[PDB]
């Protein structure tokens, strides 16, 4: 079905270099990070709520540490909101953001 | 085991080893305790309850 | 290396179900040993969970006071034998166990089919004696709890005769306080000796009592009840900030503006002297500030008549 | 309001306490002394 | 259904040196409320740090009498007034406070020159009354200890008068248990009642007592670093009479008594 899918850095490049029809959500997580496990649970049901209208992808910063530094991921949990239209800019949220804010970030403002 | 005539085989209730046994041996302190042993009142611990130390069987006949 | 050290000065294994351990804690400043000793005394005696059989279920017997052919013990003798066995388990909940065997022979604790959660302590404990080749199967319930099982009727089930379980695993505890003879700060030496039924070693019981004690005094270090905002339904929020955020989004959608009980004087651009005096007077919220009077503000130490005038117009602009 | 009792300093016994209750009843009334007895009862039981 | 939470139900401040506070803890399982109440009461009464004056030096006063000119109060009464001063502090060790004052007037707690970390809870407390225009300098000794602790050193004897100061910041404490039943749901409610002398609020004393209690049981969880034949007697075994008498004199009757003390062994080892 639809859930948060584990992807690596090269699995995220073609995602952002290629076509994006629905908004792409990048979850920079680490297994040792406590709040990131909480951050996952919100994304578990956010994916259910938005189903195929949005895409959720998790990236492990322990393995993709060089890639996270390029993304300027200053800590965890960090979420990247990628607009389907390449013209618009991205949104980086740091900290355990609430579920409601993620709703308005992807439906509007992006 | 070999038994002489008149020796004990089984002991009934309130009898242990051929002796009358109507009670129990328990640790006891003779002190006043907040009035719960006022006059002839007795203060006991839960050990006597959950330990079945003073648990007795009673059979009632309805006819 | 630590200035305050503890050690197990003597550990003994008198029998399979009687472990003795003595522990020392030195040096303790005067009055600490008395406080630690009594709290450890009460925690060890009545704040340590144990697991044991709670009820047994036979098949073909009419009642727990009948006799089974081929068994040298009465059914009531079996229940007391079951009530005596010792089990260890770190998990809660009611679990099943089985003694489905056939004789003749001796039925011991080693013959009990136990779930992986629980473990048998003394496998040599006698349960029953079978004299003829009968097939005996007993259904067991294992539960971990505090204190002792309630000695009241609960046999409404399918003839599961209840067993008066005593969950307390610490048979006895004692502590002694000895003067360290320092002569400069009145240090003291604390000894703790623990007797356990083998379900946990005395060192484990010493740690478990300390951890259980901490969980009893740690609630006072939690935030006071009704401090954060809640929907007054869950009463237990992992993230205390979110329920208030859910209020603002609903508030913004309805455009009703935040209440005064949630507006703090920090946001009011007050002079630093005014802010410090209000905080000193335990006035933190705007609503609390409004409930006071001008006379109630003049009586404050570093508060003057001219200040209540400038304070009002600041509120007037808001 | 401070109560003008008397600081019994030497000892109290069965006769001494009986007199004190009599004086307390005749000065404060039975409602006060009924409460005083409960406090005295608790104090005696606690120290015993 | 509920979680273990605490709340302050009553809070009164009917003095500058008398604070009252009542706290509720619930729900509690059977038997836990008594354990918490007993330990918390012990922590509140003695385990909470208190600050008060311990010694008083009468500088520039060689009178050494019970009374001095210009002061109505006697020297002994001045010490008594000092002993009533309520202080709050976070000091470590010992500090010095000074009271140098003018002539006629009232010496209050406001007139005490304080070390940086200490405060006067009630500056209106009366120390002494001045009549004649004479200056008076008093050398105080501020110390912060627990109620249960004892101190033996008293500055020897250098005209400094010790003050037998009680270090209780919590004037009184009491706990009560309310038990509620719902047929089979026996939950207990613990009430904590704290009286403080204003040096700390009853809510603060509740936290300090809880923290002090926890700090007592933390050491039990500490771990340390790692580095890489009564029924046989000496009579039966053939022994020389010289050795036999020596053992018998020392009450060594059996062989166990022999091994518990440490050509005797050569003959013994074969049997």
């Amino acid at each position: 079905d639809y859930l948060v899918r584990k992807l690596s850095a090269q699995e995220l490049q073609d995602l952002v270099k290629g076509e994006r029809k629905v908004p792409l959500i990048v979850d920079f997580y680490a297994t040792w990070c406590g709040p990131c496990i909480l951050m996952a649970q919100e994304l578990e049901m956010l994916a259910v709520e938005y189903e195929s209208n949005a895409m959720i992808v998790k990236v492990d910063t322990d393995d993709e540490y060089e890639f996270a530094r390029d993304m300027q991921v200053r800590g965890l949990p960090t979420l990247f909101f990628i607009s389907p239209d390449p013209s618009k800019d991205a949104i980086r949220t740091e900290g355990l953001i609430p579920l409601q804010m993620m709703r308005d970030i992807i439906d509007n403002d992006m | 085991k070999c038994i002489k005539k008149g020796q004990i085989l089984a002991d009934g209730a309130a009898t242990v080893g051929g002796e009358l046994a109507l009670g129990k041996n328990i640790l006891v302190a003779y002190m006043p305790w907040e009035g719960y042993n006022f006059e002839d009142a007795v203060l006991i611990s839960e050990c006597l309850v959950y330990g079945d130390i003073y648990t007795s069987f009673h059979i009632r006949k309805y006819e | 290396t630590r200035t305050l050290q503890w050690k197990c000065v003597e550990s003994r294994r008198d029998s399979k179900r009687l472990y003795y351990g003595r522990f020392i804690l030195s040096p303790l400043m005067k009055g600490q040993a008395d406080t630690i000793g009594i709290a450890m005394r009460r925690a060890l005696l009545g704040e340590i969970e144990g697991t044991c059989i709670t009820r047994a279920k036979f098949e073909n017997i009419p009642h727990d006071y009948s006799n089974i052919v081929g068994i040298q013990e009465s059914v009531h003798e079996i229940l007391m034998n079951l009530n005596e066995i010792v089990l260890k388990s770190n998990l809660y909940g009611t679990r099943n166990a089985l003694i489905c065997v056939q004789g003749p022979g001796y039925i011991t604790a080693r013959d009990i089919i136990l779930p992986p959660s629980v473990e048998i302590v003394d496998n040599t404990q006698h349960i029953a004696t079978l004299t003829e080749p009968i097939n005996l199967c007993i259904g067991l319930k294992i539960e971990r709890n505090r204190g002792y099982s309630l000695k009241m009727s609960n046999n409404f089930e399918d003839r599961s005769y209840p067993i008066d379980a005593v969950f307390m695993p610490v048979q006895n505890a004692n502590h002694s306080i000895h003067s360290y003879g320092n002569g400069n700060e009145k240090q003291e030496i604390l000894f703790i000796e623990i007797w356990t039924n083998g379900s946990l070693t005395p060192k484990e019981a010493l740690h478990e009592a300390s951890r259980n004690l901490i969980n009893l005094f740690i609630p006072f270090l939690h935030v006071e009840e009704e401090t954060f905002y809640l929907e007054n339904n869950q009463h237990q929020v992992t993230l205390p900030l979110f329920p208030f955020h859910n209020k603002l989004v609903n508030l913004r959608q309805k455009k009703k503006e935040l209440a005064f009980q949630y507006i703090f004087i920090d946001q009011l651009e007050l002079p630093p002297r005014i802010y410090n005096c209000l905080k000193k007077s335990n006035i933190h919220t705007l609503l609390d500030l409004l409930n006071n009077s001008q006379e109630d503000l003049i009586k404050m130490e570093h508060f003057h008549i001219e200040d209540v005038k400038k304070l009002l117009d600041i509120l007037e602009k808001k | 309001e401070r109560a003008n009792l008397v600081f019994h300093n030497k000892v109290i016994d069965g006769t001494a306490i009986k007199r004190l209750i009599s004086r307390l009843i005749d000065h404060f009334g039975m409602a006060y002394t009924s409460h005083i007895l409960d406090q005295v009862k608790t104090l005696g039981f606690q120290q015993a």
